[PDB]
């Protein structure tokens, strides 16, 4: 249950028709694949946000072999992700199934990552008499800050 | 708030419109301002009393 690394570039080298039953494309697709997925954990640490994952620590090698820390739950989009960024290295196009579901994927990620921050009020806005600001609380007027 | 690692703070104006009646309560007191008075009574001596 615990997840390898690797397991994601299986996903991705078989999602499209280069590992199923033929050659694993060489040891050295796979150490260039790993690179990558570490780059693109390293660029989504911005825009979709941090999701946990575990990266290498002082040396080089991540190896397909360390645990992602990632849960069952994100697999499938980061795999497509993955796949949409590697099919240039082998000169192919994607079709629009696959896009779909990468765009499926995707969105399901995003679903379970929403804030919606909420506003708060301004700091020189009165609170009224009825919250009797006298005894019960203090500080009339909001904080607004904090 | 800090407005770029600044300070500035909320404009505040004041516009004093709850003072008008008040004013003129008071004024209406200082008009006729009233005291004590030490009515008499019904009796043979009561009126020099009083006074």
């Amino acid at each position: 249950l615990t997840k390898g690394e690797i397991v994601l570039f299986a996903l991705r080298k078989f999602a499209i028709a280069s590992n199923a039953s033929l050659t694993d494309v060489e040891p050295q697709s796979i150490e260039d694949g790993v690179n990558d997925l570490e780059d693109m954990m390293s660029e989504w640490m911005i825009n979709p946000g941090d999701i946990g994952y575990a990266f290498a620590t002082g040396d080089e090698q991540p190896l397909p072999d360390d645990e992602s820390g990632l849960p069952r739950k994100y697999k499938h989009a980061v795999g497509y992700q993955l796949l949409l960024r590697m099919l240039s290295d082998y000169s192919l196009e994607p079709t629009p199934q696959v896009l779909s579901n990468a765009q499926r994927s995707y969105d399901a990620l995003m679903t379970d990552t929403l804030v919606v921050p909420s506003m708060r009020r301004r700091g020189d806005f009165p609170v009224g008499q009825g919250n009797k600001y006298d005894v019960f609380t203090s500080d009339r007027y909001y904080p607004g800050d904090l | 708030t800090k407005l770029d690692e600044q300070f500035e703070k909320y404009p505040k104006f004041e516009i004093n419109k709850v003072a008008t009646e008040l004013n003129r309560i008071i004024a209406e007191y200082r008009n006729n301002r009233i005291t004590v008075k030490f009515r008499p009574g019904d009796r043979e001596a009561s009126e020099e009393l009083a006074n």
